[PDB]
This record gives structure tokens, C-alpha cells and sequence, in this order.
């Protein structure tokens, strides 16, 4: 019960980083595609935060 | 210079509708690519599946 | 046709090379190999010496002959073809003529756009009702 | 014929020299072409750039 | 997220608002078009000229 | 100089074949053989494969450059 | 626990029946998907379809 209780905090922290890795990349693509259309860029990125 | 610049590109509403979903399919092809790992990488950078 | 011809004459030139009867530094390995098949494991003096030379010619020909067809008929053919496409597009006149199409498929195209635009309208209505 | 004994001594020298270059600098290509070549396994394009 | 992208397209007045005109980059796309159209007709005169 | 052109040109063509990689059923023997000298007697796996394919390249390059050099400069030259 | 042990026997057993499916897979592999997909070696996407 102690071994498995120690793993709880650094698994949670690793989930926090890995989310910061994924969202920034999806945002790279949102930026390449839709940099010419301003309403669509603000619609899509808000969608990415919602879904994330 | 022509490859970097976009818009309108049609100005009439029935052919605008096909244009948005055709651009959305460009967008979605790059998320499916990126998920598997297979994007057009910029020089001296590192893959998103490598960082996870 | 052009690369098919270059490749015909390149195939004579590679075999025309083989006939000139050269001998690399690396002849020791096969002469040693031959000695093993003879003893440890006349006609035999030249013909086993000859079979030995034959093994090194089996390797060179085993590579260069497929390499000639890949180089010419897969690779250069293709790059030649993609390059030569650009000359067609020089002639202003032909652009109207190139893009001629059958009347049935010109007719269907408009209808198919209309019919899509119509059913995405009705979809949107159905979705608006149950809001 | 005397200058084609010499040639076969060059073939080894560059074989020896490219061999050292490989472990030092394969790393850049590997971490950058990784998902293009399907999360390797032996990476075909990275091998093709050495040749 | 790919699923999400089709949900944008469920309101039918929105196409015009979404694809609003830049207008500066969108304007200059028509001068890039005109110029390459001229560069190509010019090129075709040098091509006839060199017999 | 007619024949200096002919070898100069041919040697350069010889190279652009070299960069296309193939080895069909010939490669078998080297890649069997490295298992006995290395493992029995990954970056590491990438290395040994390059060293294996360098061996059979090294076989044809020890012949093929001499043959091109000799042919245009000696055999067809004395005829010309 | 007697069926969890039975489940263990299942998992191991299904390693010897999937020899049949991988020997007809390799046949497609060799005159198609291995030289189709850049001259494998062991290709990840081929290895994904049998797993």
C-alpha cells in the first residue's frame, strides 16, 4: 500500500507535462493553416482548449 | 510569394462553402499525420511522438 | 524510347569492359577459396582457376545489370518526364484546348454542387429545430 | 596497373573514417526523422543519407 | 478534434464571417497573379524568338 | 581530349548509380557473416549494417573505376 | 481464481494459432507490403496489422 501511494504525485505531474507537449503542437497546426483567417483561428483554438 | 498568400479565394457563397470544407480537410490531414508522427518537420527540431 | 536506347548502348559498354580481362588486388581470397575446394575440404588448373574468376564476375554483373535498369528506366526516365512537363505549359494557346471536357460531366458537376448545397441547408434546419 | 593497388588502399581509409562519423552524428537524424520512419526499428532514410 | 471541426459548419450564415477578407495579403495575391501571368506570356515570346 | 571527356563523364554517371541502394540476394552472405564475427565469437545495428553494405560496395568500386579508366584511355583510344 | 488461470492458458495458447495467420501475412508482405513500403527489414505498420 505504501509503494503504490508514493507513485501518485509524479504520475499526476507527468500527466501535466505531457498535456503541455500535445496542446502546443496542435496549436502549431492551427497557426500554419488558419493564420490568414482571424475569426476561424479564434474559433479553432478555443475548440482545442475545450476538447483538451 | 503566391504560395505563402491566401484569400478570398471565391467570393460567391455556394462555392465558398466547398472551399471552407476543402481547407478543413487540409487541416485534418495534418492532425492525422501529426498523430502518427509524419509531418513536414522544420530544420533542427524534433518529433512530437519523440518528445512524449 | 530515348532512355531505352541509352540503356542498350550502356549494356554493350559494360560487357565490352568485362572482356578487357582485369585483375583486382583482391584476387587472393578466391585463389585461397579454390585451394580449399581442391585439397583441405590439367583441366582443374585452368578450369577451377577460371570458375574462381567466374565467381567474382558473378558478383559484378549481379549488381551493374539491375543498376543500369534502375538508373535509366525507373529514376532518370521519371525525372526527365517531370522536367519535360514544363515545356508544354509554355504555349498560351493550348490552355483552352487542354482543359476540354465531355458535356455530360460538365452538366453533372453543377447539379452535384447544387444538390450538396441543398441537403446541408435541410440538415442545418433539422438541427435548428431540436435546439 | 601500379596506381590501382593504391586505389584499393583508399577504399579502406574512407571506410574507417565514415565509420567514426556514424556514431557521433547519427543522433541528430534519428530524433528528427523518428515518426516519419514509423518509430524505428531500423530507419531507412537515415541509412540512405549515410550511403 | 477532427470530429469537433465538422461542428463549426452547422450554422449556415457563418462561412462569410469565418473567411473574412484580409484585405492587404488577399489584394496582393491578385498582383502576384497578374505578374506571373505576364512573366509567362513574356517567356513565350523569348521561346518563339529563339528559333 | 575526346577520350578524356568520355572517361570524365562516365566516372560521374558511375557515382549517381552508387547512391541508389540495392543488393538483391547477394547481401545474404555478409549479413549472415557479421553475426559470427560480432555477436557470437539501435545505433550499433545501424552501424554494422552500414559497414556490411560498405564491404560489397568496396567490392565493386575496386573494379569499376579501373575498368572505366582503362577502357577509354587504353582500349578504345589505341583503336581511335 | 480457477478461471483466471484458465485465462492465463488462453493467452499463451493463442501464440501458437496466430502462426497460421502470420504465415499467410508474410506471403503478402514479401511480394507486396515489404518492397511497397521501402525495402524492409521489419516495417512498423506491417508489424501493427498482425498485433
Amino acid at each position: 500500500h505504501q509503494y503504490i501511494q508514493q507513485l501518485v504525485e509524479p504520475a499526476l505531474s507527468m500527466l501535466q507535462k505531457a498535456m503541455e507537449i500535445i496542446q502546443q503542437a496542435f496549436i502549431n497546426v492551427a497557426k500554419k493553416h488558419f493564420g490568414e483567417f482571424f475569426n476561424l483561428n479564434q474559433t479553432v483554438q478555443s475548440t482545442i482548449e475545450d476538447i483538451k | 510569394e503566391l504560395r505563402r498568400c491566401g484569400a478570398d479565394i471565391p467570393s460567391q457563397e455556394a462555392d465558398k462553402m466547398f472551399f471552407l470544407i476543402e481547407k478543413i480537410k487540409m487541416f485534418n490531414q495534418d492532425i492525422e499525420k501529426l498523430v502518427e508522427g509524419e509531418e513536414v518537420v522544420r530544420e533542427n527540431e524534433t518529433r512530437l511522438y519523440n518528445k512524449i | 524510347v530515348k532512355h531505352t536506347a541509352k540503356a542498350e548502348n550502356m549494356i554493350q559498354l559494360q560487357f565490352r569492359m568485362e572482356q578487357m580481362v582485369f585483375c583486382q588486388d583482391q584476387i587472393y581470397s578466391v585463389v585461397l577459396k579454390k585451394v580449399r575446394e581442391e585439397i583441405f575440404n590439367s583441366f582443374t588448373e585452368i578450369g577451377i582457376h577460371l570458375n574462381a574468376y567466374f565467381l567474382e564476375t558473378s558478383k559484378r554483373l549481379a549488381n551493374q545489370i539491375p543498376f543500369i535498369i534502375q538508373y535509366f528506366m525507373l529514376r532518370e526516365n521519371g525525372d526527365s518526364l517531370q522536367k519535360a512537363m514544363m515545356q508544354i505549359l509554355q504555349e498560351k494557346n493550348r490552355y483552352s484546348w487542354l482543359l476540354q471536357e465531355q458535356s455530360e460531366t460538365a452538366t453533372k458537376r453543377r447539379i452535384l454542387k447544387e444538390r450538396i448545397y441543398r441537403l446541408t441547408q435541410a440538415r442545418h434546419a433539422l438541427c435548428q429545430f431540436s435546439s | 596497373r601500379e596506381d590501382f593497388k593504391n586505389w584499393v588502399g583508399i577504399l579502406a581509409t574512407n571506410t574507417q573514417k565514415v565509420k567514426n562519423i556514424i556514431h557521433e552524428e547519427v543522433e541528430k537524424y534519428e530524433k528528427q526523422y523518428r515518426g516519419k520512419e514509423l518509430l524505428g526499428f531500423v530507419n531507412y532514410k537515415t541509412f540512405e543519407i549515410i550511403v
